[PDB]
């Protein structure tokens, strides 16, 4: 029914759905041994798991996923991890060697033996598949071994497959931080591929989730544990309409038709206001007004780039918990004349609303707080055009230097692809600013 | 000890678990004492366990000690 | 029964080696821990047979006699 | 509210059960490892015979090292034994309360025929 | 000495009572296989360490299971 | 035992452990029958009353 | 799976492979006999990256050992580790060479390159998929130079998908005994520069320097050097074979490492050197592991970053750490020079982190680092050149063997292309 089907590729992609499936499983209330008690659920496989699990005649849900990597380590590791009874071994797909972060080995040299089986797992999936609303897809911009395979399978199933929509949630390269040098080489690569044929496009960044992290969680030495948990709590907003039922329902179908305006420009933003310590909760309050405040506080973005210096195109706000829609028209109406938030004159509104009763819920252990009402905020604005026109004016520099292409060249590739990029990248800021423009 | 607290937590005129001075007790229980006897059986388990990865431990460093000693 | 046709025989043959005093000496080495895992086998083996009759004798009269030896230490 | 709390009930205990079995396994990885270290170290006490004072004083010291080991793998499964015969309670009782009560509860009436077709 | 503490690159044993120092010899060629002894002696010398068949039917026929046998009654 | 020794075990209370009827092809009464006359006799009244 | 094979020349090799094996099979923990020892696992199922397997849970390695000199080899079989070797290997001559270069490469490698070829194909396919190869040898050191120049000219060809890593030793700057040293060190280059892809280059006077500033203990041993640069190849390989994210292929780096196809000689760096007492008189501490991590003592390879300007760095940490004190430690002190560097390219750190770290130490890391400091040597070594081969005395010996000048005149145009191509980027 309404069911989806997630990928991931590169070693980046690993540690997020670990933690996906370790926040999955509770919800539904399963443990590592995969299999719900004794209370009456157990059959075909039809109940609110469904979207996500096919638990079959042996009691055993299944995960509808995919991990693909390049190198046996850690895909090794989760199969002696707690969760391998939990996961279908094929369904850890090892491949034996590395990109090199050279998105052209790992597009050329590697790619034309393992998509065979990843697409014939695909199909064995997508038969008993029934609604198949579409995909999850996890990579990285700065894929040490993701971009290529991504960029290479996404177009062998974008072509096979013509009639869903596909969602991508990237991990932006941090703007002054680089653990690779390769990065914007890569980077811009996947970019000028991807603009074209991923449906939603989601970035998020890691210095913002640290600063967070240290403005708010009041703790200091955080990690991927954290980082990876709360940004899994954000994916599961915004499937939680699939995942439970309320008073209204919304869809990533209606997320496309109303938040992207346009062909081409489907680049958003996400954002989670109650990320709040236990002492700080404790004794302060929350509730509707103060949380769109907070949301709406520049700086709780996960990206580094300023609204006011921007203006805005759409916003999609989910709000999950117990509400009611008196203070939810009251306070989106104070917003609405709020004064520094400068709206286009194109939209009059650019609201759409989605309610669901069920609260989100803890992971064991974690960090964040015992919250009542959460709230997920998804915008298209024309303030994260700052980011490529930083990036642009650092690869034109080090192409023009034209160092470390000796590595490309001599695999296959030449500067032509490079040089295409460049002008794909400046028609998308030529589009931004003008239709910022009024 | 013991005896002060039973005697704080049974002394209302709310319901009494028959804790008596000595003999054997009522078989049945309140929740308080079974979550305790949980935690009882958790606690030994733990205690048991580390004494003996302790055990282990000296055990092979004077392996070690008493070998080489030997070898010199 | 076959269990202790094997002890019975390992103790006459160790004895016999023993009157007859190198490999001797590792021999005696082996029979001798082979004694002390068989005698340990058993001791467990009526361990476990005692308590068989708690599903026939009449109630009063069960009571186990083997092994009320509580070897437990740390407590 | 008789079925809410009783839900609440059978959960928590499934939870129980959870926690038990979580232990037992990694209980008994330790016991074969211990046992594995024992048995290593009674060989290692021949060698230490091999080359025949201070070495009288040593071998002594290694045979009490070896009494006490012996004494923990003992406690290590009297606790185990336990564990199993509590396990063995706390299923059957879940069993008793999951199958009987509410399926005869399923046979409970309902409001218009207790008001009488009203 | 802990013998086997952890042997980090900074620190390390040292000894000064050895004097006998000389080098045994294992290698050497001898014919037209070169050949390679087992070392034996350290540095100055010193000691190192190396059916389902039927037992009482096996299917008799009945025939034969039945031949000659006759009751007698008066 | 309340002390240093301790045995969790499990006797049985014996209703269903028995042969309780009567007939001549159960007079001969082996001597291993737990026949505590008590609750035997209290069920002979006890039925005769019921009845 | 991924596995690599181990060579080993030369006179330094001999007693850099002992040291290097040792290090790594305690670390693993072997006992000396070869059967395992339980006690973590994942140095278990990973010690596939390194060792072969041999029947009753023993553990050969995939060592192969070379030399002219057969007194080193005699040494290393009566060592206290020597016996985990196998006597299939040991390859060897038929006579000493007096480390003369011309000799080394082209008389008596005749013969003995065919078996040790043998030798390592046979390993080579006994392995499933090869990362590369790692040398241990010298540069400075005669017979070293004359058997790996022509090894990794063999090997290159059948082999060129593959990383082949060189680690040497440098003659001092001050005194090296040897006297045709310079010589060795101008023909072994000229080849290595064209060849190679990866060089580790160091020298012993830093090491002495080393010795008397942190270590302190006055009378050390050649082989508490080999433990000293032993560490930096346990560190250099840790992340092979371990969990915990960080990409580790030596290729993963070095195209993040290196921009140009003539850059291959590297500088290497420990982490922390505790002297005497300082033990309890320092705070563990990741901002000040980073102080001493990064300076201009702790450095031992070959001279101070000081007189230039770097182009890349790479770092890997080994340890119980989180991102967030490495990477605003990084931007640190970028900022306190963000001169030094070059507006060529920013942020040009690498930065790799594992989480189980070595023992006898909680935190520890690995510096290795790409700067505009090579003209030192280099320059060093031309001068010299010119001096001797001014009136090209002791050049009988090399017209005896059939060197002749050319050679010479072919390689210091290289080094001429060396010095100026370096200085011309940064300058
Ligand atoms: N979400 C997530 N991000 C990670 C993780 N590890 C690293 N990252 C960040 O995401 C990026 C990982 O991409 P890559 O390093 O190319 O990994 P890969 O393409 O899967 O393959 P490799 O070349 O082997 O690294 C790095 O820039 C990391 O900073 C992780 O475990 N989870
Ligand atoms: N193994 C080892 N090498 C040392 C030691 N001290 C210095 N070295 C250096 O290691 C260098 C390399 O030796 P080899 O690689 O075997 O070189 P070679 O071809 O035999 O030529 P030569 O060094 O001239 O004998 C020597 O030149 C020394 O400078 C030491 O104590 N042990």
């Amino acid at each position: 029914m309404r069911e989806c089907i997630s990928i991931h590729v590169g070693q980046a992609g690993v540690q997020i759905g670990n933690a996906c499936w370790e926040l999955y499983c509770l919800e539904h209330g399963i443990q590592p041994d995969g299999q719900m008690p004794s209370d009456k659920t157990i059959g075909g496989g039809d109940d609110s798991f469904n979207t996500f699990f096919s638990e079959t005649g042996a009691g055993k849900h299944v995960p509808r996923a995919v991990f693909v990597d390049l190198e046996p380590t850690v895909v090794d590791e989760v199969r002696t991890g707690t969760y391998r009874q939990l996961f279908h071994p094929e369904q850890l797909i090892t491949g034996k060697e590395d990109a090199a972060n050279n998105y052209a080995r790992g597009h050329y040299t590697i790619g034309k033996e393992i998509v065979d089986l990843v697409l014939d797992r695909i199909r064995k999936l997508a038969d008993l598949c029934t609604g198949l609303q579409g995909f999850l897809i996890f990579h990285s911009f700065g894929g040490g071994t993701g971009s290529g395979f991504a960029s290479l399978l996404m177009e062998r199933l974008s072509v096979d497959y013509g009639k869903k929509s596909k969602l991508e949630f990237a991990i932006y390269p941090a703007p002054q931080v680089s653990t690779a040098v390769v990065e914007p080489y890569n980077s811009i690569l996947t970019t000028h591929t991807t603009l074209e044929h991923s449906d939603c496009a989601f970035m998020v960044d890691n210095e913002a989730i640290y600063d967070i992290c240290r403005r708010n969680l009041d703790i200091e030495r955080p990690t991927y544990t954290n980082l990876n948990r709360l940004i899994g709590q954000i994916v599961s907003s915004i499937t939680a309409s699939l995942r439970f039922d309320g008073a209204l329902n919304v869809d990533l179908t209606e997320f496309q038709t109303n938040l992207v305006p346009y062909p081409r420009i489907h680049f958003p933003l996400a954002t989670y206001a109650p990320v709040i310590s236990a002492e700080k909760a404790y004794h302060e309050q929350l509730s509707v007004a103060e949380i769109t405040n907070a949301c709406f506080e520049p700086a709780n973005q996960m990206v580094k780039c300023d609204p006011r210096h921007g203006k805005y195109m759409a916003c999609c706000m989910l709000y999950r918990g117990d509400v009611v829609p008196k203070d939810v028209n009251a306070a989106i109406a104070t917003i609405k004349t709020k004064r520094t938030i400068q709206f286009v004159d194109w939209c009059p509104t650019g609201f759409k609303v989605g309610i669901n009763y069920q609260p989100p819920t803890v992971v064991p252990g974690g960090d964040l707080a015992k919250v009542q009402r959460a709230v997920c905020m998804l915008s298209n604005t024309t303030a994260i055009a700052e980011a490529w026109a930083r990036l642009d004016h650092k690869f034109d520099l080090m192409y023009a230097k034209r160092a470390f292409v000796h590595w490309y060249v001599g695999e296959g590739m030449e500067e032509g692809e490079f040089s295409e990029a460049r002008e794909d990248l400046a028609a998308l800021e030529k589009d931004y600013e003008e239709v910022g423009v009024d | 000890p013991r005896k002060e607290y039973e005697v704080a937590c049974n002394t209302g005129a709310y319901t009494s678990s028959g804790l008596a001075t000595a003999g054997f007790r009522t078989a049945k229980y309140l929740r308080d004492e079974w979550f305790q006897n949980s935690y009882a059986r958790y606690h030994q388990a733990f205690a048991d366990r580390d004494y003996s990865e302790r055990q282990r431990h000296e055990s092979g460093q004077l392996v070690a000690e008493t070998g080489a000693l030997a070898q010199r | 029964r076959e269990m202790e046709s094997f002890y019975s025989e390992l103790k006459w043959q160790e004895k016999n080696t023993l009157e007859e005093i190198d490999a001797l000496f590792k021999h005696l080495a082996r029979i001798q821990a082979d004694i002390a895992c068989k005698t340990n086998t058993l001791l467990l083996d009526t361990k476990c047979m005692d308590t068989r009759r708690k599903l026939t004798v009449p109630a009063e009269k069960f009571v186990p006699q083997v092994d009320t030896f509580t070897r437990t230490t740390n407590r | 509210a008789v079925n809410s709390a009783f839900s609440s009930r059978c959960q928590e205990l499934d939870d129980s059960l959870q926690k038990l079995q979580y232990h037992l396994r990694k209980t008994l990885t330790e016991i074969t490892d211990q046992e594995h270290q024992i048995a290593a170290l009674k060989q290692a006490i021949k060698d230490k015979e091999a080359p025949l004072e201070e070495l009288n004083m040593s071998l002594r010291a290694l045979k009490e090292k070896l009494q006490d080991a012996e004494q923990a793998l003992r406690n290590l499964e009297d606790s185990r034994m336990s564990l199993e015969k509590d396990i063995a309670v706390k299923t059957n009782s879940l069993f008793i309360d999951r199958q009987k009560c509410m399926t005869h509860r399923n046979r409970y009436p309902s409001v218009l025929q207790l008001a009488g077709y009203q | 000495p802990v013998h086997g503490l952890p042997f980090l690159p900074g620190s390390s044993f040292t000894d000064s009572t050895k004097t006998a120092f000389h080098r045994s010899q294992t290698l050497n060629y001898r014919n037209g296989y070169a050949v390679v002894r087992r070392p034996t002696m350290g540095i100055g010398g010193d000691r190192l360490h190396y059916l389902k068949q039927a037992p009482l039917a096996e299917f008799v026929p009945a025939h034969v299971a039945f031949d000659k046998k006759v009751l007698k009654f008066s | 035992p309340m002390g240093r020794d301790a045995a969790g075990q499990v006797w049985f209370t014996g209703l269903t452990n028995s042969e309780p009827g009567d007939a001549w092809y159960k007079l001969p009464r082996a001597l291993d029958t737990p026949y505590r006359e008590a609750h035997t006799r209290w069920h002979g009244c006890f039925q005769s009353r019921q009845r | 799976m991924r596995e690599i094979v181990h060579l080993q020349a030369g006179q330094c090799g001999n007693q850099i492979g002992a040291k290097f094996w040792e290090v790594i099979s305690d670390e693993h923990g072997i006992d000396p006999t070869g059967t395992y020892h339980g006690d973590s696992d994942l140095q278990l199922e990973r010690i596939n990256v390194y060792y072969n397997e041999a029947t009753g849970g023993k553990y050969v390695p995939r060592a192969v050992l070379v030399d002219l000199e057969p007194g080193t080899m005699d040494s290393v079989r009566s060592g206290p580790f020597g016996q985990i070797f196998r006597p299939d290997n040991f390859v060897f001559g038929q006579s000493g060479a007096g480390n003369n270069w011309a000799k080394g490469h082209y008389t008596e490698g005749a013969e003995l390159v065919d078996s040790v070829l043998d030798v390592v194909r046979k390993e080579a396919e006994s392995c499933d998929c090869l990362q590369g190869f790692q040398l241990t040898h010298s540069l400075g050191g005669g017979t070293g130079s004359g058997m790996g120049t022509l090894l990794i000219s063999k090997i290159r060809e059948e082999y060129p998908d593959r990383i082949m890593n060189t680690f040497s030793v440098v003659p001092s700057p001050k005194v090296s005994d040897t006297v045709v040293e310079p010589y060795n060190a101008t023909l072994s280059v000229h080849q290595l520069v064209e060849n190679t892809d990866e060089t580790y280059c160091i020298d012993n006077e830093a090491l002495y320097d080393i010795c008397f500033r942190t270590l302190k203990l006055t009378t050390p041993t050649y082989g508490d050097l080999n433990h000293l640069v032993s560490a930096t190849m346990s560190g250099v390989t840790t992340c092979l074979r371990f969990p915990g994210q960080l990409n580790a292929d030596l290729r993963k780096l070095a195209v993040n490492m290196v921009p140009f196809p003539r850059l291959h000689f590297f500088m290497p760096g420990f982490a922390p050197l505790t002297s005497r007492g300082s033990q309890q008189y320092r705070a563990l501490t990741v901002p000040e592991l980073t102080q001493q991590m990064f300076d201009a003592k702790n450095m031992m390879a070959a001279c101070d970053p000081r007189h230039g300007r770097y182009l890349t760095v790479a770092a890997v940490f080994r340890g119980r750490m989180s991102m967030k004190e490495v990477d605003e430690q990084m931007l640190n002190v970028q900022n306190k020079n963000s001169s030094y560097f070059v507006e060529w390219i920013p942020n040009n750190v690498k930065t790799a982190v594992c989480d189980i770290p070595p023992r006898g130490l909680k935190m520890s890391a690995t510096f290795i680092g790409n700067s505009t400091a090579i003209q030192e040597l280099f320059k060093r070594i031309s001068e010299q050149f010119t001096a001797m081969f001014r009136r090209k005395a002791f050049l009988h010996w090399y017209t005896g063997e059939g060197m002749d000048e050319m050679e010479f005149t072919e390689a210091e145009s290289n080094m001429n292309d060396l010095v100026s191509e370096y200085q011309q980027y940064q300058d």
